[PDB]
């Protein structure tokens, strides 16, 4: 998406989903014996998705007015929003 | 399904059961008050209805239908049950015009038959009905409706059969035309020169309206007290379920977070 965005164009990315990504990252960190944080997730998963979703933005004009637009998806559990992810 | 959701919900339902309990006690107080008015209306009405037992005013051969509920609801199968008796008698004569006394029976009947309704009485179910009010409304019926022109008049009230039971009940009213036409009527000595049937019919209308109001009022408060008792019972049962749900939720939360506390202490050096 950044390739299009730095070519001045406009791209919509749709992740589906971030939840399976979080599960996979938890699996890798636990298998790499990293000490898990809350709900057995790794600590920097907030950092993980923050550096995922801040790569999608609208560029300024001197950058070519490119844009990457983002649609993350979350499956929830019984209509919960209070979970960690 | 958090501890917060179940806790706030259980507290809400405890407040609900407390309010239904207070409402049941207030309903008992108002019911005990309204029984006095019901008996004092009934014993007054029986002095005129024993006459109609003796003076057999039984009519022969357009109809006026009057239903009696209050403005409020919250008394269960009364507003729909009396409307169903209205349905029974109104399927017989669909031309029969309706004068409701009570907002809730008006909303019951206006959805199914907005045609026959031509007068609506409001500001009723706050108090025990007085003869001032009942005689005033009976005056209004011979002022805007002229029910003496109407051949057949039916009054629909609610008879409390017990404190735990009830009945939507019908009362016929015989016009003063029928009163001179009555067979067991010349037995009673009456002055021709005093308009005694044409005023006693009004007096009959006023008394039967007062009896219908003071009887359906007590029936409403009886079924309302019953409904609030059932509400307190159901609320107590649901509190008994959700308290156990709350305890399982709390124990599971503490255990599950202690699992993560241990698991972090598990993968040490």
């Amino acid at each position: 998406g950044e390739w299009f965005r730095d070519n001045g164009k406009h791209a919509l990315i749709v992740y589906d989903d971030l939840s399976k990504q979080a599960v996979a990252y938890r699996q890798l960190s636990l298998l790499l014996r990293r000490p898990p944080g809350r709900e057995a997730y790794p600590g920097d998963v907030f950092y993980l998705h923050s550096r995922l979703l801040e790569r999608a933005a609208k560029l300024s004009e001197k950058e070519g007015s490119g844009s990457l637009t983002a649609l993350p998806v979350i499956e929830t559990q019984g209509g919960d929003v209070s979970a960690y992810i | 399904a958090t501890l917060k959701e179940v806790e706030m919900r259980l507290k809400s339902i405890k407040n609900i059961e407390k309010i239904t309990k207070t409402m049941k006690i207030v309903a008992s107080t108002r019911l005990s008050k309204a029984e006095k008015a019901k008996i004092s209306a009934k014993k007054m009405d029986e002095a005129e209805q024993l006459f109609y037992k003796n003076a057999e005013t039984k009519n022969l051969d357009k109809e006026l239908i009057v239903a009696i509920t209050s403005d409020k609801g919250l008394c269960g199968s009364i507003h729909s049950q009396l409307a169903k008796a209205v349905r029974r008698h109104l399927n017989d004569q669909p031309n029969a015009d309706i004068v409701t006394i009570g907002d809730k029976i008006k909303m019951q009947l206006l959805r199914t038959h907005p045609n026959n309704i031509k007068l609506s009485i409001n500001g009723i179910g706050k108090d025990a009905p007085t003869f001032q009010e009942s005689a005033l409304i009976a005056d209004k019926l011979l002022s805007v409706m002229k029910a003496g022109t109407y051949p057949k008049i039916s009054i629909f009230y609610n008879d409390p059969v017990s404190s735990l039971s009830f009945e939507p009940s019908e009362k016929p009213i015989f016009n003063a035309k029928t009163i001179e036409q009555s067979p067991s009527f010349g037995k009673f000595e009456i002055d021709t020169d005093a308009n005694v049937p044409r005023d006693l019919f009004e007096y009959t209308l006023a008394n039967q309206m007062l009896t219908a109001m003071a009887q359906g009022y007590a029936a409403e408060i009886s079924a309302r007290r019953n409904a609030m008792d059932n509400a307190s019972k159901n609320a107590g049962d649901m509190i008994n379920r959700y308290s156990i749900l709350y305890n399982r939720t709390r124990q599971a939360v503490i255990t599950n977070e202690l699992v993560d506390i241990i698991t972090g202490a598990s993968s040490l050096g």
